[PDB]
This record gives structure tokens, C-alpha cells and sequence, in this order.
């Protein structure tokens, strides 16, 4: 089969601890996965159903 | 009672209070008059680790 | 479009390039000029160094190990010009004069002074004779049972500056084993493959691995005349003498006629001492000599830390 | 007279990385910045029937 | 003749010279089949083209 070929991402997903993580790291010694999410579903808006 | 029982050692952003704690610290400490205290020799007495 | 790949060079580069110490200060005294300037260099570097007041003057951030080395002086007859770098040396005591020789011995002047690897002694030395006149009381101090507390180990010689009568030796006393000429060049200890007993083997859950393994030493006196041996173990030693003892009895039985029911002076066995330490779960390595008459097969020991002990009565 | 000599070097390396590789379509890879330091971490999935 | 031509190969140390290349362009040249002559037209039957 003449493909011989794909494509595919050239850099890695980045993730890094910003502040509101790191205040939970530094205190609690818990970190969230991308507290911006869970901030976005929980606090922003009342129900915003999945 | 026991010295390390709830004694969070994490660093946390402590605040730095005016009134003075240091009279009879020692005695109080040895004697038994609060309960959970931990102390730290120079040697451990830095911010933890993360 | 290139990956760029999963890790960075940038922050290798950086780490290492904090962790390489600063470097010796050379002193340049021919020209008037260098030197002047290393002498700032001094100065402020003792303000550096010593000041509590300041913070970057506080250098420990982030060992000395090379060995002790002593001199000694010997005869050309008491020792080959060919023998190998690094063989373990035991010394003997002059009653008045000291500073003729010394008369440092070596493992086959030993075999040959207490009577294949016979040939190859001989090989090396056909008339020792002076051999005898080192020690006047060989006769003596076979029976007097005192052998062992004259000959002190001095272990792995580094350099022999060669003379006609007498030689120059360097030889490690504690320490790692280690040379000078250059910027330190390391060496490594050897014994004969024959006349060396693995005791770690001879006996032979699970039983367990220590980092280190040593090498100890033992005169012993049986009716054919005294021998030394050296044994590699690594077990404690508290146990080493006790498993010595157990290979030993079938020796040990032996003696029942030789030792004297009057005079008490006799009875030792022998005697262990503890000559230094290296890398186990490794093993050693097997080379012939090189020599004229060549044939004995030698085990070499790499990382050798010497750390001589006494001789220890076992019986 | 002091003589100085030449001698040659070579390297026999290839150029050789992840992504490029048919592998990498197997996993998702992310760059986390500070890896020792996490302790432990955990995936909660609620599957309702 | 495929699994001839890849028993050999590899690296070599000088790692410096341009190599023969087909005229019509393209590819450069692999490697050398030294034959008789019978076995040369016999493997232009087997291998045309």
C-alpha cells in the first residue's frame, strides 16, 4: 500500500503547576489536574450539565 | 502528650506576629502544657521540601 | 519541523557546568607581574572564605583520598628488580642496626625461607643465603612461635628506585592504593593463585551480600615447617576466625606430638590479621608473571583500601 | 624537540527520536515540568450501568 | 540476492567519499556482484528489466 507515510504531533502536551495548584501543593500536598477546569465547572456556573 | 501527632511540618506562608511568645518556652514545652508540639533541632529547622 | 526531541541539552549543560569545582590557583613567581596579581587573587579569596558577615562568602557548598605513603630502604639481594608493582610487602626488625637495611620481605622470600611456585621462587632466587642472614633466629623463632609478631605487613609497594645495593620503596600503609608521578594513576594488589584459600567457596535462606569484602592474613606452624596463607571472605570478624579454625582442625590434629606438655610456648596455631578492603560481588582477576621462568598463576584484586591489622591468636 | 601528534576520531551515532518513531501513535505524551516530586496520582472513572 | 546484499552493509570508519551514482540520475550505487559470464545471462533471464 503506497503510503509510507503519517502524521503525527511534533511536541509534547505541556502541563506545568501555576499558582492556584501550587498553594495546594505547598499547603495540602495535593495537586489538581488543570484546576482551571474544575474551577470552570464548579464555581463559575450553577449547572452547566455535561 | 506525644510530641508529633498532628505537627504539619509543610512550609506554609507563615505570618509574623507582634507579640512575643518566647517567655518560658522551654519549661512549658518540657513540663507538658500543650499537647501536639514538635521541636527542631538547627539541623531540620528549614522550609520542607514540596 | 524537527521533534526537537524529549529531553533538553540546555539544563544538562547548566547543571554540570555548577557542578565542576573552581580550579587550583596557580602562583607565577618567575614573573614579577603574575605573581603580583595572584597574590590579589589570594588576598581576596581569604576575604571570600572567611568573612561570617557576607553570604557569597560562604563557599562549602558541594574527598582526600589518597594513600599515606613510607619510605623504605633494602638491600638489591633482598628483593628482585623485576618483581611486580603492587605486591603485598611484610617487614622484619633489625635489633641494632636499622639503617643499613631494612630487609623487607615478600610473599616468595617467605616460601622460600620457610622451606612448580618452588621452581619459580628459585627462579627468582637460586642462592638465598642472605635470605637466612636477614633473620639469625629462623631456627629460632620457628619454635619460639614469635615469627608473627616481628613481621609486620606494609602491603602494596607503588615505586623502587633501582641501585646497585640498596632500592628505594614506596609503599602504601593507609588508604586506597594510589601513585604520584602523575595526576595519580592507580594501582592494583596481587597474591598467587596457589597458596590462597577462597573461604567464601569452601563451604559451598540465601545467604546474604555485603558491600565490602576483605582479605585477612595467618602464620601458621604445622610440621611441615610454617606457611602463610591469605584468605578472601567477607562475612565479620567475629565468624572469619571461627570458619579458619573449622578448615584448619584436619591440620590441627596433627599437632598432638610436636607441642611440649612442659614449656607452654608453643601451643599457638597461628595467627590472623586483616590486611585490607575491596569490591565484592566482582571477584579477581587471573595473570601469569612475565618473568624468565614464569609459570605461577596470580589472582589480582582491583580497588584495594589498605587497612592493616595484628596478628590474632586462633587455636 | 617536542613532538606533537594527530590522531583521528569518529563517531558512529544515528539521529534517532520518540515521535518519529510508529510507536508514538501507541501513547499520548505529555512534558510534566517536575515528575519527582510527585508523590502518586490516580485516575477515578464513575461508569454508570 | 536480497539477503546477500544485506549480510554485508553497515558503517565504515572513513565516512568521507561520494559514491558512484546511476547516470539517468538518482539513486547511488549499492554495492558490486562480480560473475562469470554464464551466470550473468542466466540471471538476465531470471532478472530482466
Amino acid at each position: 500500500e503506497a503510503d509510507n507515510q503519517i502524521m503525527g504531533p511534533s511536541s509534547y502536551a505541556s502541563f506545568v503547576v501555576r499558582g492556584e495548584n501550587l498553594v495546594t501543593a505547598v499547603s495540602y500536598g495535593r495537586v489538581m489536574r488543570t484546576f482551571e477546569h474544575f474551577m470552570a465547572r464548579i464555581v463559575d456556573s450553577p449547572e452547566k450539565a455535561g | 502528650m506525644a510530641s508529633n501527632e498532628g505537627v504539619e511540618n509543610r512550609p506554609f506562608p507563615y505570618l509574623t506576629v507582634d507579640a512575643d511568645l518566647l517567655s518560658n518556652l522551654r519549661q512549658s514545652a518540657a513540663e507538658g502544657l500543650f499537647h501536639s508540639f514538635d521541636l527542631l533541632v538547627g539541623k531540620d529547622a528549614r522550609e520542607a521540601g514540596i | 519541523m524537527k521533534v526537537q526531541g524529549s529531553v533538553d541539552r540546555r539544563r544538562l549543560q547548566r547543571r554540570i557546568a555548577g557542578l565542576l569545582p573552581p580550579p587550583a590557583r596557580r602562583l607565577n613567581i618567575s614573573r614579577g607581574s603574575e605573581f603580583t596579581r595572584d597574590v590579589r587573587g589570594l588576598v581576596e579569596e581569604h576575604a571570600q572564605a572567611s568573612s561570617l558577615s557576607a553570604a557569597a562568602v560562604w563557599r562549602a557548598g558541594l574527598g582526600w583520598r589518597p594513600p599515606v605513603f613510607g619510605d623504605f630502604l633494602i638491600h638489591a639481594s633482598s628483593f628482585n628488580n623485576a618483581e611486580a608493582t603492587g605486591t603485598p610487602l611484610f617487614q622484619f626488625k633489625q635489633s641494632d642496626p636499622f639503617s643499613g637495611v631494612d630487609a623487607v620481605f615478600t610473599p616468595l622470600s617467605l616460601f622460600i625461607l620457610m622451606n612448580g611456585l618452588t621452581r619459580m621462587a628459585n627462579l627468582l632466587y637460586d642462592s638465598p643465603a642472605t635470605l637466612a642472614d636477614l633473620v639469625p633466629d629462623f631456627g629460632r623463632l620457628v619454635a619460639d612461635r614469635r615469627f608473627h609478631n616481628f613481621i609486620t605487613p606494609v602491603g602494596p609497594l607503588v615505586e623502587n628506585i633501582k641501585s646497585t645495593y640498596l632500592n628505594k620503596i614506596t609503599t602504601v600503609v593507609h588508604g586506597p592504593v594510589v601513585s604520584k608521578a602523575i595526576p595519580r594513576s592507580t594501582v592494583k594488589v596481587t597474591v598467587p593463585q596457589e597458596a590462597f584459600v577462597d573461604l567464601d567457596a569452601w563451604l559451598s535462606g540465601l545467604q546474604p551480600c555485603p558491600a565490602d569484602a576483605r582479605l585477612y592474613v595467618a602464620l601458621t606452624y604445622e610440621e611441615a615447617g610454617p606457611r602463610f596463607t591469605f584468605f578472601q571472605s567477607s562475612r565479620g570478624h567475629c565468624q572469619i576466625m571461627n570458619i579458619l579454625r573449622i578448615y584448619y582442625s584436619p591440620s590441627i590434629m596433627h599437632r598432638y606430638a610436636v607441642v611440649q606438655p612442659l614449656h607452654i610456648e608453643e601451643l599457638t596455631f597461628g595467627a590472623v590479621a586483616c590486611l585490607g578492603t575491596f569490591s565484592a560481588t566482582d571477584g579477581w582477576r587471573r595473570s601469569a608473571f612475565n618473568y624468565r621462568g614464569s609459570s605461577l598463576p596470580v589472582v589480582e584484586i582491583d580497588s584495594f583500601y589498605s587497612n592493616v591489622s595484628d596478628w590474632e591468636v586462633i587455636l | 624537540k617536542f613532538e606533537v601528534l594527530l590522531g583521528v576520531y569518529t563517531n558512529a551515532i544515528q539521529y534517532v527520536r520518540f515521535l518519529e518513531t510508529a510507536l508514538a501513535v501507541s501513547c499520548v505524551n505529555t512534558e510534566f515540568k517536575d515528575l519527582s516530586r510527585m508523590t502518586d496520582g490516580k485516575i477515578q472513572f464513575r461508569i454508570s450501568v | 540476492l536480497s539477503e546477500m546484499v544485506a549480510a554485508v552493509s553497515g558503517e565504515s570508519v572513513l565516512k568521507g567519499v561520494s559514491t558512484y551514482t546511476t547516470a539517468k540520475g538518482g539513486e547511488p550505487v549499492g554495492g558490486v556482484f562480480i560473475v562469470t559470464d554464464n551466470v550473468l545471462r542466466q540471471l538476465l533471464t531470471f532478472l530482466g528489466e
